[PDB]
């Protein structure tokens, strides 16, 4: 895959594509040979690069996708209550997708009573933030936390934590993405859908736009691992004895 | 796309030979030189 | 130019060529350089 | 939509600014000359020489920030940049005793000076006011007396601890009678520079310039520059019992307190309290009081290194956002 | 039209060499478990 | 000639105690208990058998 | 028997007694077999289980 | 302790696997031009796609 | 893991750490105790001479560089000098007689007459070996030596000519970055072979690249490097020096790291420093007691503001001091690249590893994924055309 | 070392309250923490400077080319 | 030496759509600092519906903002209108701060 001349002195790329190389940015160093004649040049590019290889051939299953800082930015976006302003929801517009892009904001999910989007909305934008953008896609994909519902209704969506995730042209109506919407080796996936249907190009185009928004809103939000969850609230610590 | 430093690649070279699209870029940068990065290390010419 | 100071007694004293190197105060083998009189720049950063 | 933040006992809410146009039906406030002026007040607290306390209420969090980041990066200050050493025989390496140099507010306004020009060669940009020469110069020998005591060698040895007031200042063909009234002495005289022994001696001329904090931290003028949102503690359910006693331990000795009896439980100004959160885990009380901070009210409470009075860091804080939007103003855009 | 197409581009393009990636395909070592029984015997690899 | 390991009875790091250790150029902190020869120092890693 | 005195290890102060004290291998190669090579209970109040 | 013996079994699998493609009659055939399958897997379709 | 980790940071080795001339040796300017002793490190003293740098910690997820265990450092930290290093090299020569009692003899300084001194011998001092403080770069001249050309064998001693006859053949510094020199040394041997011991020495910055620990076997390169406008501050105005990512607690389940940095948060506000030793040490119930005594949460978690937009953070921060080291394998040292040098004598491959020349491997088991992608043309390039290509004549009939 | 001159995360001049607290915690012996506070030094961060600090260049100064 | 800083605001050509009503700008030299201080003023046009800056990479010195508005309006005028804005911000911050320093 192409190259790009930085500052200092060490080799740095994506962190989608870092799962089929094992790597992990623990002082591990990789090597790096270049084409000389045309001839290998324009074939290792071609049928070689990253953007045709987005499956692994053992399975068919998308190799390169969500990592950890992917999934737990995208999770904190869409819990039935991160509800955004029209300042918010501009400025991650803008964050998620840095320089050129025309976005013709949807109506908001609340009206009058204070003008409030969800985040379903915000993340809607990015699989098909033109009017121009071909990218209509739709599926219909579980998790892996889903609880069943109570039985007797009629749908799989009807559950206590989110569900099922329901896309109707390019537009999230129910659930979490979560892991397998964009998750790393099952199918029925979000990218998975944009690259059978819509090219590679679409596919390695809106996963680009991922990376931006859960790198600086991630960040923007907060998110930390304390002490006081790692501990019992008295009812594990008076019971776990007597059982 | 990968991100490579600016030494590796001062030492890592790609032969590019000059036909009527190279002429009016590979001159501005032979003129660069081998310190400045869009620049050129070695040359062979048309009778090798 | 009164260089090499030794090592154990920290004499300053200068050798001649074409003898053993040692100290002639007392005998010692080990003996370093004087720093030099020129001039050195850093940043301070 | 309710200004106050709200304090919960995992999480935080009702941050973002809530307070443009087109938000619910009607527009608010846009600009509105001059509802700004008539709803801006500053309030100075305790003011030392190098401390100064002082709270801007009912502006938002952005002009607030950008007050705050200017403050430690884009504002210029000085301090010694390059080093040239003559006979460093000490201990200590000689890039370490260069990087330590550079670390020393020095006590001279950035105002007497002018920016270097970073094309020129060696002997054409250290000319008149640009740099500042300082000289060091010490040398240890032996205090012949010694009577009885082995202690650190202030007794043993002759001027073995070297000072930040050893920098001294040498004025030239120029900067002699502007710089008459006042020398370039060091903020602080008592700083540990080197400790070394006798036979050991150094020796350098340093010169320094002018710069921002952007390039190194060095060159900024304050120690830290921060804010600090006020809390409020809403108080009902009005109930006492033994457990007001009790809720006067779980806060710091200031912000609130009891009147005669009990009666009730009243609260001082929250200026003290640090958002502890002790009372919010106690599983038979957290119907009562209610935590939060104002997110309207920024209490700065900046420092200094002792090269400016903090008033004047604020001022020049203030003073060039206002030249950066004059530079984006009049300049045209092209295509 | 979509359920064609889709099966248009599902069949094997001639020229591949799939058996070198058959190959390593099936030389995925990422196991590393020993399965066993309870509630005992009879191991088997 | 036999070379003598450091810090044993018949060595002189033996019963130095801060003013032998800094006159004879040595840390008076360093385990010892390792040879030096042609130079350089070296150890005996304890073997185990049956 | 070669590959029984190491130089001495100098990177930190640590290092320099981790040389020191360290027992080493002997025969039974153990390529596959994880016999000689897996941790035992028998070396509790010797041989460091970490 | 397991790495090297799998390696050493990933190695000896692509020697007898290396050389056998897919031709443009779509049966796979050997370097001998010996044929093992009239068509892929029985069914004569992409793993991947 | 962090056994085979303490035994590899830098440190503060000795006493007499400046009067000698390992071979290589690494120091570092600032060290700092541990602020959670344990009870047998007081034992084998390592409080003496500690190996690392306690840094205000804020495990949160932040800037997108800190992924994958890859800790982000803080510009104005490092700038003010958080962790600085010494590496010092040693590259000794001897110089001996040889059998017809002729010996080499060290000189030069050519003073090239509107020159004063060559760029080669630009910091090499009047005696031939260099100086004590000059600055060297990767051209210059320093152990300057100069052996006989003709008595390398063994002939007889012929009168007419003995001495003056001499090949200059030196060790030139090779190296990417400045260095400086020392301790140039003299001494003797004891057959009368005299030395040369010269010792080099560069501080180096910690940059884009180098490991850090966590005292918990926790490895990580550094993200990269950001200013100080940037990472989040508390009411007193504390930002973090290093921020790490959570995602690391729950799969490595290193839990007693956070127990490490409430216990050295409330060490530094009592004053004292606090025990972490083996079952035992201080108890997590007269901890936090000191924390609630200062003013600060019962779990050591502070609400934050953010440096790139101003409002507060929208959890709470688990922040406080930790102890972090920092190892060997910088990325100056493992920086390696090659075009196009010296080739091997027997088979013509690029020369093998480094400090001959570069030139890097593929292997056996990688020449196996490119046969499946089925890139033929690729195979001609790099195992024929980059590599060994030389043209043969080869006859028809009869072929060899 | 010697204490480095500036704090590494706040950054304020802290390396100037080193002999005035060493003189002051062997004469007229107070605590660790009273000690620390008495010169200044509130926050935790320029509080760890002064209390961790190895004494290390006394060390280094056994050694000299004077003897 | 009275060239105005050409290398300064850059038009995209290619994210204007209209010739008008939505543009992306380029700075040289900026932080976050003149970033959220815009975007929260030019928000307060109340004929805008996008404001937002953006760094694309800290090793570079840039900064893009994008404004997109309702008609009736040029999205270059929007930021005019937004710069202008903060110059007054900055000097009734200025005054009532310098009225109560002298007073105390
Ligand atoms: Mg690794
Ligand atoms: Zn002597
Ligand atoms: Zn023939
Ligand atoms: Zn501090």
């Amino acid at each position: 895959h192409y190259a790009k001349i930085r500052p200092w002195r060490t080799f740095r790329l994506n962190e989608c594509v870092c799962t089929p190389y094992n790597a992990d940015f623990d002082g591990d160093e990789m090597n790096l040979h270049v084409p000389q004649t045309e001839e290998a040049r324009a074939e290792a590019i071609n049928l070689m690069g990253v953007k045709n290889n987005l499956l692994t051939p053992k399975s068919g299953e998308p190799i390169i996708a969500a990592t950890q800082d992917f999934i737990t930015g995208s999770y904190l976006i869409s819990h039935k209550d991160s509800f955004y302003d029209r300042a918010t929801l501009t400025q991650l517009l803008s964050m998620m997708s840095d320089g050129i892009e025309h976005f013709d904001i949807p109506p908001p999910a609340i009206m009058k009573p204070y003008y409030l989007w969800t985040g379903k909305q915000v993340f809607s934008l990015l699989i098909k933030p033109n009017h121009n953008s071909p990218v209509v896609i739709n599926l219909d994909a579980k998790n892996k936390v889903f609880v069943p519902p109570k039985s007797k209704s009629l749908p799989n969506e009807m559950s206590q934590n989110d569900g099922f995730v329901i896309i109707r042209g390019s537009q999230i109506l129910s659930g979490v993405m979560d892991k397998s919407v964009l998750g790393d080796g099952k199918k029925h996936s979000v990218f998975y859908t944009i690259l059978r249907d819509y090219g590679p190009q679409e596919a390695a185009n809106a996963m680009n736009r991922m990376a931006k928004l859960c790198a600086r809103f991630l960040g923007n939000r907060g998110f930390s691992i304390g002490i006081n969850d790692v501990t019992p609230a008295d009812d594990l610590k008076q019971k776990k004895e007597e059982l | 796309e990968v991100a490579v430093p600016d030494r590796v690649a001062k030492v890592l070279t790609y032969p590019e030979k000059v036909t009527r699209y190279n002429r009016h870029k590979l001159q501005e940068l032979i003129v660069n030189g081998p310190n400045v990065h869009p620049g050129a290390n070695y040359l062979l010419k048309r009778n090798e | 130019t009164l260089k090499y100071i030794c090592a154990e007694c920290s004499s300053k004293l200068s050798l001649s060529r074409t003898d053993a190197v040692r100290c002639k105060d007392c005998g010692h083998r080990i003996l370093l350089k004087a720093r030099t009189k020129r001039l050195v720049q850093f940043e301070a950063r | 939509m309710s200004n106050i933040v709200g304090i919960e006992y995992n999480r935080v809410t009702n941050t973002t600014s809530t307070d443009f146009p087109g938000f619910s039906k009607d527009a608010e406030n846009e600009w509105n000359v001059e509802k700004f002026k008539k709803d801006f007040e500053v309030n100075i607290s305790s003011l030392d020489a190098r401390e100064a306390n002082f709270d801007l209420i009912n502006i938002d969090t952005s002009i607030a920030n950008a007050f705050r980041r200017i403050m430690i990066s884009e504002v210029p200050s000085v301090a010694a940049e390059y080093v040239y050493f003559f006979n460093n025989t000490s201990v200590i390496q000689d890039e370490v005793l260069a990087h330590r140099i550079g670390l020393v507010p020095l006590k001279v306004d950035p105002d007497m000076l002018t920016w270097v020009d970073s094309n020129l060669p060696d002997d054409e940009k250290f000319t008149d006011e640009n740099t500042i020469v300082l000289s060091l110069n010490v040398k240890c020998t032996r205090n012949p007396d010694a009577p009885k005591g082995s202690t650190d060698p202030k007794e043993l040895y002759n001027n073995a601890h070297v000072y930040a007031r050893d920098l001294k200042f040498e004025p030239q063909g120029r900067q002699s009678t502007t710089f008459a009234d006042c020398p370039v002495v060091p903020a602080d005289p008592d700083i540990l520079l080197a400790k070394l022994r006798p036979g050991q001696e150094i020796s350098l001329k340093a010169h320094c310039i002018l710069g921002i904090g952007g390039d190194h931290a060095k060159f900024s003028p304050v120690s830290t520059a921060s804010y600090r949102l006020l809390p409020q503690i809403n108080i009902l359910q009005p109930i006492k019992g033994e457990s007001a006693r009790r809720f006067q331990k779980c806060f710091p000795p200031g912000v609130i307190g009891i009147d005669e009896g009990s009666d009730e439980a009243y609260v001082k100004d929250a200026r003290k309290d640090t958002v502890s959160r002790e009372v919010l885990r106690y599983e038979e009380f957290a119907d009562k009081v209610k935590l939060g901070r104002v997110r309207n009210h920024f209490i700065f409470n900046v420092e200094s290194a002792g090269a400016m009075t903090p008033e004047e860091i604020f001022f020049k804080s203030v003073r060039i956002l206002k030249n950066k939007a004059e530079y984006l103003k009049n300049c045209p855009i092209t295509q | 039209e979509i359920a064609l197409f889709k099966y248009r581009k599902a069949r094997l393009e001639p020229g591949t060499a799939i058996g070198a990636i058959g190959a390593q395909s099936i030389g995925e070592p990422g196991t590393q478990m020993t399965l066993k029984t309870f509630h005992a015997s009879m191991n088997v690899t | 000639r036999m070379p003598i390991m450091l810090r044993s009875n018949k060595c002189i790091l033996y019963d130095a105690d801060e003013s032998k250790m800094a006159k004879l150029n040595e840390c008076p902190l360093d385990p010892g208990g390792y040879f030096i020869v042609n130079g350089t120092e070296k150890v005996i890693l304890v073997q185990e058998q049956l | 028997r070669a590959g029984v005195t190491h130089v001495l290890s100098r990177l930190s102060y640590i290092s320099a007694l981790g040389m020191m004290t360290r027992i080493s291998s002997q025969f039974e190669k153990s390529r596959k077999v994880s016999g000689p090579r897996a941790l035992q209970p028998s070396q509790f109040g010797m041989l460091c289980t970490a | 302790v397991k790495t090297a013996e799998t390696g050493y079994m990933s190695r000896r699998l692509m020697k007898s696997l290396e050389d056998l493609s897919c031709q443009y009659d779509n049966t796979v055939r050997t370097s001998a031009n010996g044929i093992v399958q009239f068509t892929y897997g029985g069914d004569g379709l992409d793993p991947l796609e | 893991y962090q056994c085979a980790m303490g035994k590899q940071a830098i440190g503060a080795i000795a006493y007499n750490q400046f009067k000698r001339i390992d071979t290589l040796l690494y120091l570092m300017t600032y060290p700092q105790q541990p602020m959670v002793k344990t009870k047998t490190i007081e034992l084998i003293d390592y409080d003496k001479l500690p190996a690392g740098q306690n840094a205000t910690v804020a495990v949160m997820s932040y800037s997108g560089y800190d992924i994958e265990d890859a800790l982000v450092l803080n510009k104005s930290s490092i700038d003010r000098g958080f962790g600085r290093c010494e590496t010092r090299r040693k590259t000794t020569t001897v110089l001996k007689r040889y059998a017809n009692h002729t010996q080499d003899i060290i000189g030069g300084m050519r003073v090239d007459e509107n020159g004063d001194p060559i760029w080669q011998h630009q910091s090499l001092g009047p005696d031939g070996l260099g100086e004590v403080g000059m600055k060297v770069q990767s051209g210059q001249i320093y152990i300057n030596k100069s052996v006989p050309t003709n008595s390398a064998d063994a002939p007889n001693p012929n009168n007419v000519n003995v001495q003056t006859q001499y090949r200059e053949a030196p060790v030139i510094y090779r190296g990417p970055e400045p260095s400086h020199i020392d301790q140039v040394m003299m001494s003797v041997s004891d057959n009368d072979q005299a030395l040369i011991k010269v010792l080099l020495r560069q501080n180096r910055r910690p940059e884009l690249g180098d490991k850090f620990s966590s005292r918990h076997g926790q490895k990580g390169v550094c993200g990269i490097i950001v200013k100080q406008e940037d990472m989040p501050f508390n009411d007193q105005g504390i930002v973090p020096d290093i921020i790490m990512n959570p995602h690391g607690f729950p799969s490595r389940m290193t839990v007693g790291k956070m127990i490490e940095l409430i216990s050295g948060k409330a060490g530094v506000l009592n004053g004292t420093l606090e025990y972490g030793t083996c079952f035992g040490g201080s108890k997590l119930e007269d901890m936090s007691k000191i924390l609630v005594d200062q003013g600060f949460n019962y779990s050591g978690k502070d609400m934050l503001y953010s440096g790139i937009t101003g409002e507060c953070l929208q959890a709470y921060i688990f922040f406080g001091p930790i102890y972090y080291q920092k190892l060997k394998h910088m990325v100056l040292d493992k920086m390696h690249a090659r075009a196009r040098g010296p080739r091997a004598v027997l088979t013509r491959q690029p020369t093998e590893g480094r400090s001959r020349d570069g030139g890097l491997r593929l292997g056996e088991m990688e020449r196996d994924c490119v046969i499946a992608y089925g890139a033929s043309q690729l195979l001609l390039e790099r195992l024929m055309i980059s590599s060994d290509a030389f043209e043969v004549d080869v006859c028809d009939k009869c072929g060899l | 070392m010697i204490v480095p001159v500036r704090c590494f995360s706040c950054g304020k001049v802290v390396g100037d309250k080193w002999e005035s607290y060493l003189n002051l915690l062997q004469e007229d012996e107070l605590d660790e923490g009273t000690a620390l506070s008495r010169l200044g030094l509130k926050r935790y961060c320029c509080r760890r400077m002064i209390l961790t600090h190895v004494d290390l260049i006394e060390k280094f100064l056994r050694y000299n080319p004077l003897e | 030496e009275e060239e105005p800083d050409r290398e300064k605001i850059k038009l995209l050509t290619q994210a204007t759509s209209e010739d008008g009503t939505s543009a992306s700008f380029q700075i040289v030299e900026e932080d976050h600092t003149l970033g959220n201080a815009l975007r929260y003023v030019i928000m307060k046009n109340p004929d805008v519906e996008f404001c937002g800056y953006s760094i694309p990479h800290p090793s570079e010195n840039l900064l893009n903002i994008r404004i997109q508005t309702y008609g009736e309006t040029t999205a270059v005028d929007a930021l005019q209108k937004g710069l202008k804005d903060l110059m007054d911000l900055c000097d009734v911050v200025e005054s009532k701060f310098t009225e109560k320093i002298k007073s105390m």
